[PDB]
């Protein structure tokens, strides 16, 4: 039933858009990433032009942006980028609370667990580093070979104990779920055919996907540590992404967007609309998507400089 | 180097250019500014299927 119709984008950016944050407090407060050295803060109004008021440049690097997390409470934003960063943004304000520096090469990535607290982020010296909420690290984590690519918040409904559980990602083609208080060790995802560019999580403690450069998105449980659904999807996905409470998965396949449907198995609904003078190997695939916080708003992301907000609605 | 020889007859000139060996050397360079160097990458195996550990 579902026609899923394609509407009014927000265009704005001069790079190329390489995240995207669910806001994750205030499901408006859309939060943008970068290329181009900022992050360009887009409301939703909504209503209809602009599909809905680009209200704070926040600039910079000195160099690109590969991500933008948002806070539990949802009005701080956490920087990344390839000059070997954290700059904590004030959604809202424009400010650099705490440059958190220390890394090498190039950083791939940041999040940020369920109290707002003990920050993580990847890198290609190969490692981690864990920065509180100071610059500051608890430890520096190292059991991968390589390019780590990734790592994600779970959001936890056993009700936490209190010894938590996080996770990673990858040239050694495998993932490692690091407690989040002690980094002890916990299981691997061992197989795949070369990299893992990315990963999810569960929007209570008990799902996630990873995702390919050779084809295949091999799915989870944290809760069962157990390898699951092996699909196949040809080019790659670079850009994963759950309905939050629907069983509807979002990932961009160059190419669709793949609705796998989690549940029984099926191709619902693929979105290559839209498209205008271009040679393909033009197209400009994604790099970033999100489903508003409340879970419909795909807030669908690509290169170019044209975000694609695309909602689902009725038949 | 020129080093000034008186013969005789007439005098010369003598000139020696020595080249070093980039690699035996510390100096700053240890290579041309041409040499281009190569890994031959690694010997991987294929993926099985899925496949993990408790630790």
């Amino acid at each position: 039933n579902e026609v899923l119709v394609l509407r009014g984008t927000l265009e704005g950016h001069n790079g190329w858009v390489t995240s995207l944050a669910t806001s994750a407090g205030q499901p408006n407060l859309l939060l943008s990433a970068s290329r181009d050295k900022t992050l360009i803060s887009w409301k939703l109004t909504g209503d209809d032009q602009k599909f809905g008021v680009p209200v704070r440049s926040f600039k910079g690097h000195s160099h690109i942006v590969q991500d933008c997390t948002l806070t539990a409470d949802g009005a701080y934003a956490l920087s990344a980028s390839w000059d070997k960063t954290l700059r904590l943004w004030d959604v809202a304000t424009g400010e650099t609370y705490q440059r958190f520096v220390g890394h090498k090469s190039d950083v791939m990535s940041v999040d940020i667990d369920k109290k707002a607290s003990m920050i993580i982020s990847g890198s290609r010296d190969k490692t981690i580093k864990v920065w509180t909420i100071k610059g500051q690290c608890l430890a520096t984590l190292l059991g991968h070979n390589d390019w780590v690519s990734q790592v994600r918040v779970v959001p936890n409904e056993k009700a936490d104990d209190d010894s938590v559980t996080i996770i990673s990602a990858g040239n050694d083609k495998m993932v490692k779920a690091w407690n989040l208080n002690q980094f002890q060790i916990e299981a691997d995802f061992i197989g795949h055919n070369s990299n893992i560019n990315t990963l999810t999580a569960s929007p209570d403690g008990t799902l996630i996907a990873s995702a390919g450069k050779d084809g295949e998105i091999m799915l989870w449980n944290l809760a069962a540590k157990k390898a699951m659904y092996t699909l196949s999807a040809q080019d790659e996905v670079f850009s994963l992404a759950f309905s939050p409470n629907r069983y509807w998965l979002a990932a961009a396949t160059a190419t669709g967007i793949k609705v796998f449907s989690l549940d029984p198995q099926y191709l619902v609904d693929d979105l290559r609309p839209e498209f205008a003078g271009y040679s393909k190997a033009a197209e400009p695939h994604a790099v970033s998507l999100a489903w508003s916080a409340d879970g419909q708003t795909l807030f669908a992301g690509y290169t170019d400089n044209v975000i694609r907000v695309w909602q689902v609605m009725t038949a | 180097a020129t080093r000034h020889v008186l013969m005789r007859q007439g005098v010369l000139g003598i000139k020696v250019k020595i080249m070093r060996d980039p690699a035996k050397s510390r100096t700053g360079p240890k290579a041309l500014p041409d040499a281009v160097t190569i890994i031959e990458p690694k010997e991987e195996e294929p993926i099985l299927a899925p496949s993990v550990k408790d630790y």
